[PDB]
């Protein structure tokens, strides 16, 4: 990973191409809470649907979704889980989720500066609750971070983001936020493609994460 | 210090007192020696406070991690085995502690773990300087047929007896009950104080 | 292993070409159990067939079968065996086979990110019983994992998977699962060619693995 | 040495004296033993001077960094936990100290940390050779209902009592009051001298 | 502790009691000291509990791995040799244990392994504080010609005599019989209790 | 990073191209103080504004603003924060800010001389108060440092510097300086353009840094 | 050593070409025994005949023959000898020869996966008696292993293996097995080319290896 | 323990007993202390059993490896030099052993090696607690002119005398004879028993 | 040093070209002994004739000559000397010279397999007495060893070897062996070119090495 004459790092831009191939996922903040929704390219009745989930708990209060190279993503989630526990052991709690996201992002930044390694082909959304409130961040192959009220990653990102730029409202009730999220995800599907059942997870201030089961998600389809 | 863990049919009750001394000097009357370390798992600590507190932090962290990784809670015997490995590995530069681990998986369990990582499962166990007084009460009064309510009364009686005879033990009794239905639940102080009255006891 | 402009890792894709040349193997879950069947390239009557088996026990409750570079596969099976024992020593047991599979897949992922090494040219199917129940996983040169009801690896993978997608039924009795698997494997031998006695192993909840001997396998041919 | 920290409804008060000895030899009459380490956080030091001074510099540095990184102050319990980890990690080559950490986050807190990293929260606490005399005064006279002005007089009485009976304690009494409204305020010496007079004490 | 291993024509019988003490303090009445470590291989533990338990975990894991790698069980003498190497390697920071390894390969074997990795095969052996009492019973009563039923009675008599004279021994007697035909079989408690009654014994 | 025949290090010059793409920021000294102003590439109401911090406090008396690769910049800010703490622990204070800037610059210089790494694609402005007085420095990908009365970094650097070259004067009152700064930044914008609310921070001798809130910034727009 | 587009490791295939240039050797199992025969590339009458033997005892119950780069071969034989002793020290005996062969093969596999080193240009045949019985294995530059009833390596491998596939049967008396091996080796010679006296060694259950003397070998010519 | 090695014109004879003690406790009556380590090389062990057994394994392995590498047996003096180097290299963390190495290369040799690697050749030597009694017998009765049959009787007489007076020695005597013609030959127990009877001795 | 498509290591073959350029030397065994003779290509009266010898004692019973890169040869002779002393300290004596030669050859082999180094451009003849008897070995850049009755290295190798293949007889008296050796060497020269005083060393069983003085050498010219 070296600079081109225009100051670009092409190996990082190419890692971002891998991310674009992943299934669409989104996050959004709502009244006293945050949620994640993830589409899945479920491809065979022979797969176990309940396994290798797109939404992964980092701890009881923080979850992540990823897009891009799936093995790379697992390594970064493993890193995030261990880094969260190190912080909890050191201080007793995780006060600001942004610092955890930064640590993950720094791990990714390193793999764009040192020779002998390629960048991670992964983008992540982290969502959870900390002492500041409900938080929503994304992180890309370069280790670039942004905090959002709503955001998306993966192949359908641009459609989902355009939809949200128009339709998103702050401080919605959870149910209405989920409905809007499902609508946003549908808007990104190709000619007559049907949304077959995404993963949904949500958290509200003073509670731990809730993972929706299939039957609850169906009530939004 | 006095701590105790007992098993009953489908439940575990753990309890401690709260006195922190240096020799005869009571520095703290309200130390915490009973901790939830997982959904259905508790731990008590006796021995060197700094060592014990580091271990509580390590267990809270590791059991949470494990739960997230495995999508199931660590089995109680696995918690005891993990601790056993950790403590034995440093036996010559040890955590100067005695630990009880109690919890429910498919069955209730109490394990007693020593500073060299020796771990033994028992129907009940007690640690700290006040433990022999507890063992007297439990030998005489424990029944495997007791209800949770009777078990709570028993541990209160045992720890109260230890407080009367062990000057290194004292302060409010803390009690936790662990069930499959409610997980680990630390009983409210008001309730323990109410039982102490209705049992006709002190402190 | 670096990114192409389209975000692909060609060295990993090439490792996956070596796996395609391997003998066909399959797994499937049935009533309270899971089984593995492996075809073998028998390439001389001078070979001892009773040795260097495609199906390898990792412990008494977990087995694997591989396709691709055979020396690489042996290294990974060795790693899986030692990693299983490390978990058993640390905790007293292996609660969830998925974590063992993830450790093996992480080892393979690392060899796709770091310079100075090539990826493993291996795919694996892991099958066994843990605290969750009967499990069936596959793992490829990238370290990508999936859980399945039935799956296959090797040259016949596509044909075996097509067959099973049409004919597979959950919760078959063992004899019927084996018949189906033999039939599936036979359909991947496209031209008028005979299936020699494959390797068969199975396990049911509450029991240890058993390897079908020469004669019991013949009963299905 | 004598240091004290008490909590009141929405306040923490911390105080020390200033005597630095080499056995019986009074080297310094005006050592500093009470430090602001964050916006609403104070620490007192007892024990080996070089060890305690290194930890004060480390805590000032780390809490400043943490504040800039997290955009909020380290919770007081997190301060005590960090110190706990740090001190336990070198327990066999230890910082030979006793620390009080006090401050306001969502509520007032005082923690007492020992040389092995054992940390216990209390409504009040005292460290150093003078602490037993302080605990006598506090046991007799502390009330959770005290105003800040009453609590300031209390710590002055307690430390003055310790100065009368502990030859390793001496010199001017330093006092800080910590509130959400006014932050960490070290009381001016003239104010403390005035209270010493009005209480009928000496120095 | 008392453990014993004896060989007979085509069998090994190993047995222990279950008491775990700290000095005079009986902390556990039902500790486990006899373990299956391979298909036809058993181990008993005496000495420091944490060290012995680590070794049992290490042996279970290694013999299982070896069996899968070699497609045959580790020979009993190879088990003893492995342990001999591991214990001698750390002799200056030792596992403070006495071990018996018994089992069947092409013949019955009992080996006794000390904390420096010294390993000696014998027709019978006993470890723990109760062993001298066991050796008296065995010297007087053991016969190479005994049947398995006679051998089981003998070990029960021997450990019963040890429990009468060694206060560090006690609790229920655990017995395992190892044969090529039946493998490793831990005898049901009911069967041992029945033998104890017929032999006219106590505790 | 090697020498060309004319003695140039092109990889460093290319890193300097990355910096030219970053958002515009400036610093200027005024009577008994120094200030920083940063423009922000804010695009999307879905972004959290409060979480954006282009001006980053290094300690209570020293702040930085960066331009170029954002993840690289975060790493250098983290480095500067830790380096500042190490000095404060060693000596009890930071006597001269130039030494901190030199340690950061030395880190950057190292990545231009050793193989196996690329340079940082970052320029920084540091501003604060030390024992010498109010200080203003910049630092580029080569680790070249300069001390200034006024300066700028990022895409609008050339326009802002030209403006200041013409309009800057020493020892302005803070209000006047901030006014000048806003006018300077505004000059760098294209055909018919605001200029949303920028970040402003200032410090005066004997005080700690202050960050202007959104409403105090509005007064200058 | 990296993957081609068809998933091949050409550097390993090239190492295999070095083995094809070596002198022919073979092994075969017979009634309660195993034997090795090696052709000799003996040129000058100035060479000491009794030295640098192609059959090399690993211990009293295990022997090897190699073909390919002779210095590489010596290094691997040295490794096998030390590895055998290590296992004997740890357990007191070598129970299954296959594990020794796998350790050697793992050493060879590592030199096909890591950069900075070339593969060993060697194939080996290992033959001996263990607790399972008479064993015969080969091992190639990839670290691929197989167990055989009969096998060969080196230049005449294909001709020797063809002959054995046509003529070999299990459980021959030793003299008949040696006679067959000699015939097989002569089948690989060029027209009118004489077989000089090869090296022969054999072991039977309950005994240690014996090396045939020149006079015993001559009887078979 | 008692071990002995003597040289005769074209032979080496080595012998030990078999008792293994912990203090006064005879744990094993049939330990092995005499080992073939090469074609014409034997070794006896005295001292810490774990240390000695490790060294027996190491010597068997290295002498086999050396023979395969050199195509000749390691010279007996080279065996002693290797041992001398190995033991001295760890003299501050030593193998707590006494070793005899005996064998034939171009001539018979007996070497005695101590725990610091001091190695001395002698016409005869003895190690272990019983060795002084052995030296008595050898000083009185050894002749360089003895036949192998006479030397075997001598070592049996010597160890039998040691067993009478050293309570740490006992059990069956093991004897090996080393010649160029016949190699290392361990004498059958029936033959030694017959000599003991014929010489009018015990055990 | 990697494999060509035909399984060759060209960097090793090229090292062997350096060896061909060296001065001719030879060794031969005779009755109860072995000798070395080396041609000395003298090139100026300003050189000290008696310095930097081709024939180097490794110990009192073992000598070597070399051909090829002289600084490389020096390093290998140094290695051989220290390796011999290590063996004598460990065991008390050097029983079989072949093991010493193998250790030198293994050092050479390593430099043909690992990256970051080139092979040694050296061939050596080792000659001496050990417990087996008079020994004569050669060793080339690959670390290939052979034992001989007679052999040569250097530019005139092929001519000397041809001559000895015709004229060599085992068990000659020393004087007759030296005479044969001088004749062999003379036959490798270009017609017209006269053999100047070569080096001669010899050793017989029971004795240490002796170097022939300039005068005893002449008696053979």
């Amino acid at each position: 990973t070296v600079f081109s004459p225009d100051g670009r790092l092409f190996q990082v831009e190419y890692a971002r191409e891998a991310v674009k191939k992943g299934s669409t996922a989104l996050g959004m903040k709502f009244a006293n809470g945050v949620l994640l929704i993830s589409d899945k390219k479920v491809r065979s009745r022979l797969i176990e649907q309940n396994s290798i989930e797109k939404i992964q708990l980092i701890d009881d209060y923080v979850a992540a979704v990823t897009s891009g190279l799936v093995a790379d993503a697992r390594v970064l989630v493993d890193f995030a889980r261990i880094s969260a526990q190190q912080e909890k052991v050191t201080y007793g709690s995780l006060v600001n989720i942004e610092n955890l996201v930064k640590r993950v992002a720094d791990q990714m930044q390193q793999y764009t500066q040192y020779g002998g390694v390629r960048p991670y082909g992964v983008s992540l959304i982290f969502a959870g609750i900390d002492q500041i409130g409900p938080r929503l961040f994304d992180c890309d192959p370069a280790g670039t971070i942004n905090e959002y009220k709503a955001t998306a990653i993966g192949s359908g990102k641009d459609a989902v983001v355009s939809f949200l730029e128009r339709e998103y409202k702050e401080n919605l009730p959870e149910k209405e936020a989920v409905t809007l999220g499902i609508k946003a995800l549908k808007s990104s599907l190709e000619e007559g493609e049907e949304l077959k059942a995404p993963e949904i997870a949500s958290i509200t201030v003073g509670n731990k994460y809730r993972i929706y089961d299939q039957e609850e998600v169906k009530k939004f389809l | 210090t006095t701590t105790v863990g007992i098993t009953l049919k489908d439940a575990v009750i753990m309890a401690t007192e709260r006195r922190v001394t240096m020799e005869n000097f009571i520095m703290h009357k309200n130390g915490k020696k009973l901790f939830q370390i997982d959904t259905y798992t508790g731990m008590t600590i006796a021995g060197l406070v700094g060592d014990a507190q580091v271990l509580v932090r390590y267990m809270k962290a590791e059991l949470e991690l494990y739960r997230l990784q495995r999508r199931v809670n660590m089995p109680i015997e696995a918690v005891a085995t993990l601790l056993s490995n950790m403590l034995n590995q440093v036996k010559y530069m040890p955590y100067m502690v005695q630990l009880l681990v109690g919890g429910i998986d498919t069955a209730p369990h109490v394990f007693s773990i020593d500073a060299a990582g020796g771990s033994v499962e028992d129907i009940y166990a007690s640690t700290g300087s006040g433990s022999p007084f507890v063992y007297g009460v439990l030998e005489s009064q424990y029944s495997e047929k007791m209800t949770v309510d009777e078990g709570v009364d028993l541990v209160i009686r045992a720890i109260s007896a230890a407080k009367q005879r062990d000057s290194a033990s004292g302060g409010m009794i803390d009690v936790a009950v662990i069930t499959r239905k409610d997980g680990y639940v630390q009983l409210p102080t008001d309730q323990i104080e109410s039982r102490i009255r209705k049992l006709g006891l002190i402190l």
